């Protein structure tokens, strides 16, 4: 299928607890994002 | 010369609030997992940025009408990197954020709706990360071009862009708009070993 319609919130919103949505998740045990940079300009 | 991780920020976000085109009050920072923003005439805390005391010499009609439906207004979460937006207002808040955008694959200034007791993420870090992570290979200019990313602007009552009345946000009666101050000292720190 496609994604999600911007005009139907059902789709991509929930009424799920944010911190429950964290949990079940990462968020606090997932370590900081890290992207490897070079050194040039 | 050498990776460069996220760093949990001090203060999560910079809250900027404005009626119309109008800047209204001062800036909120900030410093909490937790903060609500809402129309009450409460004092403001680490926590709660209360609108409803803000004064605007500009204020028309519309805005006066909106500011009254904030209410609750909206609580904004910040949970180890990601952001979410949780419509306590018993009217919607309008969410434009790029980063939901990319990851729906909505056109970049889509402008969605978070209805009464719903939430949305309005921010993934994993998802910021992973696009900063191709974003390092196309150059300097690419990864600057991520300070997009970590902005998102929300409507409290009125929608705008897309078919609404409204087409900018400037547009609409009551908004505020959030820097989401980890992923940009991220950037920073990813500019500067460039």
């Amino acid at each position: 299928s496609q994604s999600p319609n911007p005009n139907n919130p059902a789709e991509y919103c929930s009424t799920i607890p944010p911190l429950q949505q964290a949990q079940a998740s990462g968020a606090l045990s997932s370590p900081p994002p890290t992207v490897m940079v070079p050194v040039g300009v | 010369l050498q990776p460069v991780t996220y760093s949990e920020p001090a203060f999560w976000c910079s809250i900027a609030y404005y009626e119309l085109n109008q800047r209204v009050g001062e800036t909120f920072h900030a410093s909490q997992p937790s903060l609500t923003v809402d129309g009450f005439t409460d004092p403001s805390n680490s926590e709660r940025f209360c609108l409803g005391l803000l004064s605007n010499v500009n204020r028309n009609a519309t805005v006066e009408m909106t500011r009254r439906h904030i209410g609750r207004g909206v609580r904004l979460y910040y949970i180890g990197g990601e952001v979410f937006a949780e419509c306590l207002s018993d009217s919607a808040i309008f969410v434009q954020s790029p980063n939901c955008n990319q990851r729906y694959g909505w056109h970049p200034a889509t402008v969605c709706k978070i209805p009464p007791g719903c939430n949305l993420k309005i921010f993934n870090n994993q998802e910021f990360a992973a696009l900063l992570a191709q974003s390092v290979n196309q150059g300097f200019e690419a990864v600057y071009q991520l300070t997009r990313m970590c902005t998102i602007r929300m409507s409290f009552v009125k929608g705008w862009g897309a078919e609404y009345r409204r087409q900018t946000v400037t547009s609409t009666p009551c908004w505020i708009e959030l820097h989401l101050n980890g992923p940009l000292q991220w950037l920073d720190k990813v500019l500067t070993q460039m």
